[PDB]
DNA sequence: TGTCGCTAAGTTCACGCAGTATCCTGT
């Protein structure tokens, strides 16, 4: 305690429930923020390549902490200075990342995802003293049965808990919990119940802590992207927040088909346009040859195809080779920089070139007017109902939500269980639920 | 060269009121108070957030400064209703609006044109022929009343421009009643010469200040000049900080033995200083315990309160700005001082002159006059004066330096209840 | 007892027996929570299988009324909504929501087809009762002493089993897992007719089936030893063997071809599984697999289940759906529980004491008792 | 401080107009 200092971090783990109040530099921000995708990023790596609970791990997971400078361990000396700027660090940066993660529903699953398993790791480094305080400061009130009561029920409790030794048990303390938190417990029973309390020992809890902590996120999530208005008209953080988690630390004759069924509105727009005059101008060549590419087609079929698409449009054979054909190559990096140019995001065709008259490009729900796009609902057999709903959510500019409910109500899905982000992430959900 | 070798130091070039001796003394501000002004709206003190002006925001307040004036003189003229600037009108009618020109050009009689305010003309403008009025003084961003008539519905006519109304005098409470007359010595920048960065002048104003002890120190600005050629073609070896930190720490230790108050105000000149009017108060330099007292770091423009004595003061050459717009129908400074006066801001030229960065919400909130001051200090290139503009006393002291040559200052006594009289005598003096 | 003298005897029993003024002391939990028996939800199954639900009332008096004027066949409670049922088509979509009610299970003979000897279907006998007898011990001692429901209301179904309620406030304002949960805690026999071995226990015996087998033990000689006699010929005691290891089989053939009792045959399978350890517990396993309740977790989970009322007329049998005394369980007999025909014949043979008369006296007897015990909770608390 | 006029071909540059070629954008 320093200069300007106080109690405001007293644990090492917090639920991250008090926002920060500090006016910090636009630097500080911005290593916090790029420390904390590091942090976040490692966790997800190592959650995929090792199991969690693996050495290899908790190893792996301390190095970054200690590489990063974050709280992971804790120091019963007492709040020394550089530990509370550690502290503040974490508290700041995790703020920083909710304002860049409640964009999108898929983007706050990740966040919530690396956020919990970090959680779970640091709980798994708390010493029994350390743990109570952290039950404490939190009104989570886990204790604590009584030694007394704890011998009166010693063969219950010993049949209880799978795999518990007598003499070790006698060195475990149990707590009693009201049986509605404990669902996942009793349910296969491994926790003895006596009147209406379970007796859960000291491996599980972190599991109830979790569950307390996911919730607890999950609505602030929720009430971070109802604030996010506030936050877009600041020039300077939107370059980070809305591009942070991008941040550097098959055959011709069934295209038709998925055209039918697969293709995202834009791409059905697109495709329906092409056929319907066999030629696109730049913008929608560019659109259509990306997305062509992300679901996968070779530079050998992409050409076959536009060449033959384009030479029914009454042009040479060699105007195609002459002109088209350096086109496409350099959008499959084959010439020039040659560098594999990725598919275009609805967040990009939203903001990409602005269609004009006779263009066809462009997300439909963003590009199309009400009454075009309802018409092009109903003519798309939508329910009447469906039609409404994806108009009311264009209307509220949720034009990404407007797919998602399309792909709901086509695919005869109640949820669509994923945050539309890409188009080429639209086909392939499609593919998967339809192959 | 040229300045150290002057001989008419000391000359008194312009006199008003009573006559003094020789030498003027002071109390070395013993007892004297000095305070802003205590009005209903606060003043500016701190930096406020600015290159953000939405189009939206000008219009509003440019629209309530036309309503908010017209509606103070309704009242005071208990005018009936007010019309549409643009509707045509047969019969004579009184409209409520602001002066401005056809053209980006100059204003003349030629190209005048009267915008109504959204509440009565929905911001419509018309073109004014100023044929049928016999005298007039127009000057653009003026808010006036007329009685007119439109007869084609395209050009308004005026027959009749109502005079404008000052705010009234400050009404002095009794608790200064037994304070002494107050010297005040006022001086504006540039304070060195053009071809030196050494602050000769300034020197010479401070030995002065010591040698007759004023009470009161008014110094504006600019205190490093953007226009000084060694500034602009970047011969200077230290940082635009660092000189205007140098200046301001001979102005304070070079006072002490005066122990003067210290006004100083910001230039929209000064090289080191937010570019933006109203300007806020210099915030680089924190005065030592023993002076922390005697500076007063105040805002452009400013109205002082001196034992109940309301001087008011810019820094800003609103003569030359308004000189070059004003429009007459046959003493010029003394109506463009009556405009300012009768307007009730510190600067009421709309659009601005090229050399001024306005943010009109600061505008809005900082320049208006609470009320008529009974000293104005004006500081122009235009020649130095000492004017009664309807019981005001409005002070040129010129410039400190004009060019290579030494400039001039100002001094004057002030004591509250005087006689109205509240300027016992002022004199235009020799650097 | 005559079934198409059922639309005969119903009204009066409905205007002089059904005894309402308990039944809205129950429903309405001593007034504690406004609108509480106002978003009540019943149901009615009226003549020729007329079914109608979202039916709601405003007090006793109007029940009363209804009630006597649809003269119902059937009569299920079901949940307490957010709103009125009556009024759920001006509810608007989404905001008609199910929000609290007794949780409830059902244990129905029928379910226990695959392992009883003596009837079949819907057939009850003395010999097959006891099952029932035992399922109300083990289920209630858990209710009691687990999860310390206090409030607990055993009623019989009319015909092949027992429904349990329990109106504890806690037990009313579970969620629907926290209902999944308690049922899949209380259910160990599971599987469907394909599954031949349905229970498989751990090594470690939790303590709630430690004590069910002690309930089970108690009862186990007579019900299933003497009276069902599960090992009385070899289509019967070679289910038995089939729900053992192959290895030991053969050893227990020969032997089950020397015993003359089943007691005898039950002595020997105990002798040869103990000499045989890890399969220390497979009498057990066959024990619970012909004893312990089956649960239907349908029945208890959804929060809005429409559950047969208490002293509701079984269209069949004919017999009052009567609470049964928890302590006289062991003398409780499906058998003599008052019929409407019997009931009626009594009400015509002599205002608000006129069903002290009849044989149903003793059952709203216990129903008061057990209203009683819920007032004085409400109070104390 | 005055430094004669106009006329005309010619060089070097800065641009229209059209034609040819290569190189792009994203996550
Ligand atoms: N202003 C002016 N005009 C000139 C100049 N040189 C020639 N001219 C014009 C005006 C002359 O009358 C005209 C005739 O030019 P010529 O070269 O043939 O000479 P000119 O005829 O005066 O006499 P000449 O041919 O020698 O007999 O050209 C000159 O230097 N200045
Ligand atoms: S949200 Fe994306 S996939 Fe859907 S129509 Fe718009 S651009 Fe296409
Ligand atoms: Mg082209
Ligand atoms: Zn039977």
């Amino acid at each position: 305690t320093g200069d300007r200092k106080g109690d405001l971090y007293p644990s090492s783990l917090q639920f991250y429930q008090h926002p920060p109040t500090e006016n910090i530099s636009l630097i500080e921000f911005e290593t916090f923020a790029i420390e904390r995708l590091k942090l976040l990023k490692a966790v997800e790596n190592l959650g995929v390549s090792y199991v969690k609970n693996s050495e290899e791990y908790s190893k792996k997971l301390e190095l970054e902490l200690r590489k990063l400078k974050f709280p992971y361990r804790p120091l019963h000396e007492e709040i020394s200075d550089d530990v509370y700027d550690l502290r503040r660090k974490d508290h700041i940066s995790h703020f920083i990342l909710r304002l860049a993660y409640c964009q999108s529903e898929d983007l706050r699953r990740w966040f919530i995802q690396q956020e919990m398993d970090l959680f779970k790791f640091r709980f798994g480094l708390l010493t029994k003293e350390s743990v109570q305080e952290f039950l404490k400061l939190n009104d989570l009130q886990y204790v604590a049965i009584s030694e007394d009561e704890k011998n009166m029920h010693k063969e219950d409790l010993m049949n209880s808990s799978f795999g518990l030794s007598l003499t070790k048990m006698e060195d475990t303390e149990f707590y009693k919990v009201p049986f509605q938190a404990a669902l996942d417990l009793v349910r296969p029973r491994k926790v003895f119940l006596w009147r209406g309390f379970a007796f859960i020992p000291h491996k599980d809890i972190v599991s109830i802590v979790l569950n307390d902590f996911r919730a607890k996120l999950s609505k602030a999530l929720a009430l971070s992207a109802r604030s996010l208005p506030v936050v877009q008209s600041d020039e300077r953080l939107q370059p980070l927040l809305n591009h942070l988690s991008h941040s550097y630390i098959i055959s011709l004759e069934q295209i038709d088909g998925f055209a039918a069924k697969s293709f995202p509105l834009c791409m059905r727009q697109l495709h329906k346009s092409l056929r319907e005059n066999h030629h696109l101008r730049h913008g929608g060549r560019m659109q259509y040859g990306l997305f062509l590419k992300g679901i996968g087609l070779t530079l050998e079929q992409a050409l076959q195809f536009w060449r033959l698409e384009f030479t029914k449009g009454k042009v040479d054979s060699e105007k195609f080779d002459k002109v088209y054909a350096y086109s496409i190559r350099h959008n499959y990096g084959k010439e020039g920089k040659r560098t594999d140019y990725t598919p275009y995001s609805c967040m990009k065709v939203i903001l990409s070139n602005p269609p004009s008259q006779g263009d066809y490009h462009g997300c439909p729900f963003r590009h199309s007017d009400p009454e075009l796009l309802k018409q092009k609902l109903q003519s798309f057999k939508v329910p009447s109902s469906g039609i409404n709903q994806i108009l009311e959510l264009v209307k509220g500019m949720h034009y990404q939500l407007a797919c998602q409910k399309y792909f709901e109500l086509t695919h005869s899905v109640d949820d669509c269980g994923f945050s539309l982000n890409h188009p080429n992430q639209y086909f392939a959900e499609s593919q998967k639920l339809l192959t | 060269q040229k300045y150290g070798s002057r001989t008419n130091r000391g000359e008194v070039v312009t006199t008003y009121g009573e006559l003094q001796g020789t030498t003027w003394n002071g109390g070395s501000g013993s007892n004297t108070n000095v305070e802003l002004f205590t009005s209903l709206d606060e003043p500016l003190t701190k930096m406020y957030k600015f290159m953000f002006q939405k189009l939206m925001d000008i219009r509003e307040v440019v629209s309530i400064k036309i309503e908010e004036l017209g509606a103070s003189l309704k009242d005071h003229f208990q005018i009936d209703e007010f019309t549409s600037v643009s509707l045509p009108a047969q019969e004579t009618v009184t409209v409520l609006g602001q002066i401005g020109c056809d053209s980006n050009g100059k204003l003349n009689s030629k190209s005048v044109i009267l915008e109504g305010d959204r509440e009565h003309s929905a911001g419509m403008q018309v073109p004014v022929d100023l044929s049928e009025l016999k005298d007039y003084s127009l000057f653009p961003g003026q808010v006036v009343i007329m009685e007119g008539t439109n007869s084609t519905g395209r050009r308004f006519v005026p027959t009749k421009l109502y005079e404008g109304v000052p705010l009234p005098f400050h009404q002095p409470s009794k608790e200064f009643e037994e304070c002494p007359q107050q010297m005040v010595i006022t001086a504006c920048g540039p304070f060195t010469t053009s071809d030196t960065i050494t602050y000769d002048a300034l020197k010479d104003l401070i030995d002065i200040v010591n040698r007759d002890r004023p009470d009161i120190c008014i110094l504006l600005g600019p205190f490093l000049d953007a226009k000084h050629e060694q500034i602009e073609n970047l011969q200077l070896t230290v940082t635009f900080e660092d000189v205007f930190k140098r200046c301001l720490k001979m102005i304070i230790e070079g006072t002490r033995p005066s122990g003067c108050h210290l006004v100083i105000v910001p230039s929209l000149r000064d090289v080191h200083h937010d570019p933006v009017y109203p300007q806020p108060p210099f915030s680089c330099f924190e005065p030592a315990k023993e002076d922390k007292e005697r500076v007063h770091f105040v805002a452009d423009p400013c109205t002082l309160s001196v034992n109940g004595v309301v001087i008011g003061m810019t820094s800003t050459d609103l003569l030359f700005h308004m000189g070059a717009e004003e429009i007459s129908s046959s003493d010029r400074f003394s109506r463009i001082l009556r405009h300012i006066l009768t307007q009730r801001s510190y600067y009421p030229l709309y659009p601005p002159n090229e050399e001024i960065n306005i943010d009109y919400e600061a505008l809005y909130s900082y320049t208006p006059m609470p009320v008529t001051p009974d000293v104005f200090i004006v500081p122009s290139e235009l020649r130095y004066f000492i004017k009664d503009v309807t019981g005001c006393i409005c002070i040129n002291p010129g410039r400190l330096t004009k060019g290579l040559v030494g400039g001039t200052y100002a001094r004057f006594l002030v004591k509250s209840g005087a006689m109205r009289s509240t300027c016992i005598s002022a004199q235009v003096v020799r650097v | 007892y005559d079934p198409a003298s059922l639309p005969d005897v119903l009204p009066l029993y409905y205007r002089r027996l059904f005894p309402f003024y308990q039944y809205f002391r129950w429903l309405n939990y001593g007034g504690v929570v406004k609108n509480y028996f106002q978003h009540r939800e019943f149901s009615f199954t009226l003549k020729d299988d007329v079914y109608v639900r979202y039916q709601s009332f405003n007090n006793q008096s109007e029940l009363e009324k209804e009630m006597q004027k649809m003269c119902p066949y059937k009569i299920d409670i079901g949940a307490v909504y957010s709103h009125r049922p009556s009024l759920h088509n001006t509810v608007k979509s989404g905001t008609f929501q199910a929000q609290e009610k007794e949780l409830v299970f059902d244990i129905d003979m029928t379910d226990y087809d695959d392992v009883r000897r003596c009837c079949s279907s819907a057939d009850i006998c003395p010999k097959c009762w006891t099952l029932m007898t035992i399922a109300v011990r083990i289920l209630d001692r858990a209710l009691a002493e687990d999860f310390g429901f206090k409030h607990r209301l055993w009623v019989y179904s009319g015909r092949r089993g027992v429904h349990c309620w329990v109106c504890d406030d806690s037990a009313r304002k579970l969620s629907q897992a926290e209902r999944s949960a308690v049922a899949e805690y209380l259910s160990v026999v599971k599987g469907g007719e394909e599954t031949i071995k349905k229970v498989q226990l751990p090594e470690t015996i939790h303590p709630f089936i430690g004590k069910s087998l002690k309930m089970v033990e108690r009862y186990f000689e007579k019900y299933a030893l003497v009276d069902q006699d599960i090992l009385e010929n070899k289509q019967c005691w070679d289910k038995v063997i089939a729900l053992v290891p192959e290895v030991a089989r053969e050893s227990l053939l020969r032997e089950f071809s020397k015993a003359r009792s089943s007691v005898e045959r039950w002595d020997k399978l105990s002798s040869c599984l103990e000499a045989t350890r890890r399969y220390s517990n497979i009498p057990k396993e066959i024990m619970l697999q012909f004893c312990y309740p089956r649960l239907d977790v349908n029945v208890s989970k959804g929060l809005n289940h429409l559950l047969k009322s208490p002293f509701s007329v079984h269209p069949k049998t004919g017999r009052i759906s009567v609470p049964i005394d928890c302590k006289k369980l062991d003398q409780f007999d499906p058998f003599s529980v008052p019929t409407i025909s019997l009931i009626c014949s009594e009400l015509d043979n002599v205002r608000t004491r006129d069903y002290k008369r009849t044989s149903l006296a003793p059952y709203i007897k216990v129903f008061e008792q057990f209203l009683d015990k819920l007032d004085q909770s409400r109070k104390g608390e």
